[PDB]
Formats: C-alpha cells, structure tokens, sequence
C-alpha cells in the first residue's frame, strides 16, 4: 500500500500548508485532487503510458480548482514519480499531521447501549486527562458487546467490556 | 458536496475527451528482445494470439493487473510503443 | 462474488469484499468457457485480495471473470465406496462407470496424529527379493523408500512389491499416481482388473500430463483415503509412483507465489510442505499403513536437497545404482548404500546379523582395491586380496534375481526366495563352500541350488 | 532537427528520451555532438514513456545529461561493393586508416534477415 511512499509528500504539503496559513484550503484541495484519482477513465489513463508531463498537464486540467502554481506544482511533482494514485494516501496523512498539530484526538467508544450523555462527559474529561489533546467522540452502539463499553484511542484499547472479561476469565483453563 | 464534485469530474474528463480503449484492444507499451508489455486489452485471455501490426501474432503469456506480457510469433524489431 | 484481477500460469489473483475474504485452504470456484474450473486458496494478500492455484488448465481465463467462493477445503469421498474405482484429485470418478456411492467425504487438509497416539512395531514383513530383505529388510506399518536416477527400475522393484505383499496381504490398499507416465497407470488397472484384485485397491491417478496444480494435491487426496481406512481400524498397504513429483509440483508454483528461491532454487518451504506430507503416513494404535515409496533422484545426484531430505522419514531406503543396472544386475540395488532400522541382532537375530555385516565388508573392501585394480590390473594384489575379489564378484551376482514382472524382459521365468535360502546362500558364499564355481553360476539364479545346477553347464 | 534527449549516463549505456509519438525503433541508429564529434547510439530496447536505451558505439566520456538526440531513422549502414577493397573500416564503415573517403555507391544496414 501507498503509505511509505505518500509520508514525505504529505509532510511537505502540510509544513507549505503552515508557513502560508492555507492548512484549510489545502485539506479541501487534497480531497479533490484524491476523489479525481478515484474515477474510472482517470484512473485508466494513470495505469497508462504516459509521459509524466503530459499526464501532469491532463490531470491538472480536470484538476481545475487547485491553486495554480502551488496545488498544481505538486501534481506535477508527484506525476514526476508517478505517486498519483497515492493520493488518496498522501491525504489522511495531511490530516493526521494536521490533527497532531492542532493538539486534538478522534477518539471512539464501543457499548452495549446508547451511552448516557453523561457518562460521555466524564468519558471525555477521563480522555482529555488520559491524553493531552481534546478529544472528539464518536460513540458507537453495538449488539457484540454484551454489555460494559469499549474505549480506543489510537491503537490504545481499554477494554471494560462483560463480553472481553468472559473471554478473558475463560482463558483461565 | 461529495456527489456534485464527483459529476463535476465526470463532466471535466468529457470536456477534455479522455477516454478509455475499446475492450478487444490495447497499444503496445514496451519492447525489449521479443517480449511485448501491452495495456488495454481488459477482455484479452490466457494464452490467447493477439494480432499486431503487419500480419503476425504475439502469445499473451501474462495476464497482468495493468498490462498483458506476451512473445511475438516472428520478427519484432519493427515494432514501437504506441502501436 | 469474487472478480479474477491476475492470470500468471497456475496462478490466480482473486479480489473480494473485505468482509468476505475467503480462509486460506478455501476452495473457489469459476466457469471457464464450456467447463468448471476449481482454484484453491493458498494466500492472503492485502486489500481483500487473494491469491491462488488452479486444479485444472488456466488458460482461456480472462481478467475479471465472476468467481463463486465455496465455503469449504477441497473434500473428497473416502471408505469402502472408493474401492475398486480410479479417481481425480479433486475426487471424481475417472473411469466410464457412474457416480461414486459416497456417504463420508474428507478434506484432504489434515493433522498428523499426535506423539500419544504412534505405536510401535517390530513384525518382520518377508519379501520375494534376496537384497532387500538380507540387507534392508523392513516391519509391518514402516515406510519404505525406493531411492534411484531415471531408468533405473523403481517401478519394477515396486510393482514386485506389490505382487508378493500386497497379495499375501489380506487387507485393502491405496495407489496414488502421482506425475508419472498415464500408460503405467492404464497397465496397472487392467491388470489389476484380470487378476480380479481390483475390488481390493483405490486408485488416485495425477499423471504427469495434468497441470501443476493436480500434481500437487493428489498426493493428499491418497492420504486422506488411506487415513480414513486407517481409522477405521484396518491394516492398510499405501504405493505412491513417485513423490518427488509432489516438491516439483511445490518448486513450479512457487516463483508465481512470490516466494524468494533457495539452494539450487527449490522453494524456502520444502522441508515443510515434505515434513507435513510425511508425517501423516503413519501406523498408530487404531490401525496401522505400510508404505512403499518411489523416491526420483534428480541427475542421479543423491546429495540434491529433495533426496537429502526425504531420507530422514524413511524407515528403510533402497537406493538404485545406474553403474549396476547398466552391467545388468537386476535388481539394481546397492548394498554399501542400502540400509534399514531393521538390521539389528535383536529383530533380526544373530545370524541375519553377521551375514549382512559380512557381505557389507565383502564389498567395501572390494571398492578399496578397485582403484589398485583399475591402474595395475589384479596380478600385483595379494593372494588374500585376489580371494576378497573371487568371493566379492560371486556376492554381487547372487543378489541378482529373476521378477515374474521382468518375466516379459528377461524372458525367464521369476523367483520368489524364502530368507532362510538367502541367508544360507550368503553364509556359504563367504566361508567360500562355494569357491570351486564361476561367477556365471551366481547370476540371476533364484537360490543357491539352482547355482549349482547352473554350474554343472556353466 | 534532434527530437531527443539523453536523461542517463552509465557507462557506455545511455538513455534518451523522445515525444510519445516519434520513439525510435530496435535496432535504429542515434546521433549526439559528444563536444566537437559526433557519437553514434544504438537501440536496444524501448522503454516505457518514449524513453529508448542504447549502447554508444563510442566513448562516453564527456556526455552531459540533456544533450539534442537526432534519430537517424535507418540501422547502422556501412558501404559496400568494390570500392570497399583494400581498405581498412571500422564497424561504423569510416576508413580507419589515412587513405581519404571510400567511393562508396551504396550503403547497406547491417541488420538483415537471412536467405
Ligand atoms: N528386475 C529387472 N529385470 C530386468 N530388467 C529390469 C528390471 N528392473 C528394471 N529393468 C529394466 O529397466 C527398465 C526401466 O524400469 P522402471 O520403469 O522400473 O524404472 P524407473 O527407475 O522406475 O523409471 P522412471 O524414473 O522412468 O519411471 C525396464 O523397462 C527394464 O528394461
Ligand atoms: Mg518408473
């Protein structure tokens, strides 16, 4: 997959990003230039032959709201090595970037119901406490979980579940 | 927004008239020592005789995720990319 | 369900939705023009891909057929209603006749049974051939390996084998062909069929002609027939025509798979794919298969990997030399090499003992002075040395033997030699009773009356 | 008029890239201004992206990347017949020793295919 290649385009977009304020526009202007990527005729032409200029030049012509000379100088970089199709790579690396230099953390939260909307409060404070970022939730309901709840934050898991403690004790053979 | 950028796209590719190859049909991407790199050709099967330019076949051999890998059944000296 | 995203050779890429990727092992399923095409799973790749090998010709394959996803292991049917009938890898009936009478099928992706459940034994099982069983003699439930070059007479030796034990023998028996000539298979049926022994014998044929794929499962698909006999608490005979055709099979795939070579470039898992093949041959306390093997010796080179480590599964090896088989002892089998868990004094007894140890010296000494021969001719050896030859050169025609399959070769009729005639022969030969006959005498004459009976017209 | 680019130098490989439309063939027969002489390239293989790579009949030395490619759209050819008697040539047929031109009639490419 994509990721080891997208990492240092990603990087150098984002610190563009910074030092010209334009993170913003620059998050909007990714997703077209990936969702571009994504259409069938396009992404036959970048399986293609061509001469990296010349695909350059037609991507950036469907590509027409990226900003000339800075959005569109970066497809043609990466049409020099033919990253393309990374793209949709080289995005959600912008966006993780952007969300460790904001400070802030999507964070999730697995329960057998609906959770309490308070508990949500002290769920988010705890988070906030755990981790030093503010912390988005979005909790989810899910019939697998006999009961208790699921909290993961990265790839950080505390499991306080009934259903993970059942499989955990009957692991005691 | 999602679904008005993605006609947007499909109105600007028409705009431009990029398009694809007719299935049953490819170019010639690389030569090298008899051994023909081919795009297109997305109905082309295993072992199946592509006519080329002339009148003289290559055996597709490799049926690729973006290209067919095949051998010409003659001289290949002739052939170019972009046939 | 599936779309097909790549055809290299045997090989098959397959894409599926991420919440329904087949289990490797799985078996699929495509249409292929006016036929059913079967692939199995051997890998997991990113993305909801997957990759696999096709049972069957890939070629007329297209990209982006639609691929049906069976949610099982390739299975095939096992017990009493195989018998008598030759059968696909995947199962089928080959021969004309109808369906198979199945109640049970297997997959053919098994366990071995585990270290509680082996038994042991020491039940000495006779065969027809002097060499064998004086010098490699082999147990009821042991494996036997036939190691030799191309030519040599492994399925000659094998085929004898078959006559002598697996007709003395009262139990059922399983023949899986495995890459070898279809003609040999043809010949065996109907053989089989006017001596009225077929109804005792399943047959599995994945002859050579049958792309990789074939070749390389069918050698599980004649496992899991002879462990379902096996559990059911029989005694069990298993021949399989050659098995190094089963590692070629393993080595032809194993680029596509993206597997880096090894060594003389076989694939890295070879002792793997052979080990977990193996070790599911085995007698166990329910029930108990005996095994004669046919082991192909690639260039005649006995130190190639694939030989190298098929000889430490084996109980007793035979191994089959071109330099005897091209002066015309038949069978072709070398002593110094030759060698079976069986030879010791307290299985054998003492006597079986020192006879095979004597003749082993016999003949080692012999190579000795062979390159003092070669250069200086016999005249210069001493009187002792010139005995150590007369006595050498008479052991190695006596291990020859007429086979009533060689009846149509040699067009002499074929001994069977009970181990006392053999051990007897041996004794006398060494303590030179025999010193006073020539060495036409010894050859392929069945027993050593028939030596002397020979020699009495030279 | 040169159509071409060289893009690599290593050792006596080097690449050349042309437009999509106008790659030279195998076997095909490039020119280049090494300084003050001309070197001579020949076509092995043609890469993907109108890139071509080719070995030089020649020294390398001195090759910058970016140097003008003209593309001589025939095989190497040499002169052939009577006027080629007595006389020293080298592989490219330019006389090897001091003697003037070769009177050539004809020149043959040297890739052929048999009776
Ligand atoms: N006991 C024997 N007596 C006479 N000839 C024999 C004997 N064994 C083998 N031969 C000769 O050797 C030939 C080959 O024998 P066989 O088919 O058993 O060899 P193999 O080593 O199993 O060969 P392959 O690797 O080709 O399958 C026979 O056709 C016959 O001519
Ligand atoms: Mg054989």
């Amino acid at each position: 997959e994509f990721i080891t290649v997208a990492r240092p385009y990603a990087k150098a977009a984002f610190d563009f990003a910074v030092e010209h304020q334009s993170v913003e526009r620059w998050q909007d202007m990714l997703a077209f230039a990936a969702e571009v990527t994504k259409n069938e005729q396009m992404a036959e032409l970048l399986s293609g032959a061509l001469a990296p200029e010349t695909l350059a030049e037609s991507f950036i012509a469907v590509a027409g709201e990226q900003l000339d000379e800075n959005g569109q100088n970066l497809i043609r970089v990466m049409a020099e090595n033919g990253r393309l199709n990374a793209l949709p790579d080289v995005l959600e690396q912008f966006i993780h970037l952007r969300a460790v230099s904001e400070a802030t953390a999507e964070v999730d939260v697995i329960s057998a119901a609906a959770l309490s909307e308070q508990q949500l409060a002290k769920i988010s404070a705890a988070m906030e406490k755990r981790l030093s970022r503010k912390v988005k939730l979005n909790a989810k309901i899910d019939k697998s979980v006999m009961a208790g709840v699921i909290i993961r934050a990265g790839d950080m898991v505390i499991d306080g579940s009934v259903r993970g403690r059942l499989e955990r004790l009957a692991d005691v053979l | 927004n999602s679904t008005e950028i993605s006609e947007l796209i499909k109105q600007r590719i028409a705009q431009f008239n990029v398009v694809s190859e007719a299935h049953n049909e490819g170019t010639i991407v690389s030569v090298s020592d008899g051994v023909i790199r081919i795009h297109g050709l997305a109905d082309a099967m295993q072992g199946e005789m592509i006519s080329l330019p002339g009148n003289r076949y290559a055996i597709a051999l490799n049926l690729e995720r973006d290209s067919v890998g095949a051998v010409v059944m003659g001289p290949y000296a002739d052939l170019a990319e972009g046939m | 369900t599936g779309k097909i995203v790549q055809v290299i050779g045997a090989v098959v890429d397959v894409e599926f939705p991420q919440d329904a990727v087949p289990r490797v092992y799985d078996a699929l399923e495509v249409q292929n023009g006016n036929e059913r095409l079967v692939l199995e799973v051997q890998q997991q790749l990113g993305g909801g891909i997957v990759r696999t090998i096709a049972m069957g010709s890939s070629d007329g394959l297209r990209r982006g057929l639609d691929v049906k996803d069976l949610e099982h292991p390739i299975e095939v049917p096992v017990g009493k209603a195989t018998l008598g009938r030759i059968m696909n890898v995947l199962g089928e009936p080959v021969d004309m006749k109808g369906e198979i009478g199945e109640e049970e099928r297997w997959a053919i992706h098994r366990a071995a049974p585990s270290y509680e459940e082996l038994s042991n034994s020491q039940e000495l099982l006779e065969t027809g051939i002097k060499v064998i069983d004086l010098m490699a003699p082999f147990a009821k439930g042991g494996k036997v390996g036939l190691f030799g070059g191309a030519g040599v007479g492994k399925t000659v030796n094998m085929m004898e084998l078959i006559r002598n034990i697996a007709i003395e023998h009262s139990g059922y028996s399983v023949f899986a062909g495995v890459g070898e000539r279809t003609r040999e298979g043809n010949d065996f049926y109907h053989e089989m069929t006017d001596s009225n022994v077929i109804d005792k014998v399943s047959l599995v044929y994945g002859q050579m002609n049958e792309p990789p794929g074939n070749r390389l499962r069918v050698a599980l698909t004649g496992l899991t027939m002879a462990e379902k006999f096996r559990d059911e608490g029989r005694d069990v005979l298993l021949f399989v025509d050659n098995i190094y055709r089963y590692t070629l099979a393993g080595t032809e795939v194993s680029a596509l798979l993206g597997r880096m070579p090894s060594a003389v470039g076989y694939q890295p898992t070879l002792a793997e794919e052979m080990g977990v093949l193996q070790e599911r041959i085995t007698s166990t306390k329910t029930g108990s298969i005996t095994s004669v093997q046919a082991v192909y010796v690639p260039a005649d080179d006995l130190t190639d990997p694939s030989p190298a480590t098929t000889f430490a599964h084996l109980d007793a090896t035979v191994v089959l030399s071109r330099q005897i088989a091209s002066l015309g002892i038949y069978p072709a089998v070398d002593p110094l090499d030759s060698t079976s868990r069986q030879l010791d004094p307290l299985v054998v007894g003492q006597e079986h003992y020192d006879t095979a140890r004597g003749v082993q010296s016999i003949l080692q000494r012999y190579q000795e002075l062979k390159d003092i021969i070669a250069i200086l001719g016999m005249d210069e050896l001493s009187e002792e040395d010139k005995l150590v030859v007369a006595r050498a050169r008479k052991i190695q025609r006596f291990l020859s033997q007429p086979f009533f399959v060689a009846e149509v070769f040699t067009g002499s009729p074929g001994k069977y030699v009970s181990l006392k005639d053999t051990i007897r022969g041996f004794k006398g030969i060494m303590e030179g009773e025999y010193d006073h006959l020539p060495e036409q005498a010894f050859y392929m004459v069945g027993s050593i009356e028939e030596a002397v009976e020979k020699a009495k017209k030279l | 008029m040169a159509t071409g680019k060289i893009v690599q130098v290593i050792g006596a490989v080097v690449d050349v890239e042309f437009p999509q439309d106008a790659v030279p063939r195998v076997y095909d027969a490039l020119e280049v201004q090494n300084g003050n002489e001309r070197l001579v390239l020949e076509v092995q293989q043609q890469l993907g992206g109108g890139i071509v790579r080719t070995i030089a009949m020649g020294s390398s030395d001195g090759l910058r990347r970016g140097l003008d490619v003209k593309d001589l759209e025939h095989p190497i050819e040499v002169p052939v017949g009577k006027a080629t008697l007595g006389r020293i040539m080298n592989v490219l047929g330019e006389p090897v020793d001091m003697k003037g031109e070769i009177g050539e009639e004809e020149r043959w490419a040297i890739h052929r295919a048999a009776p």
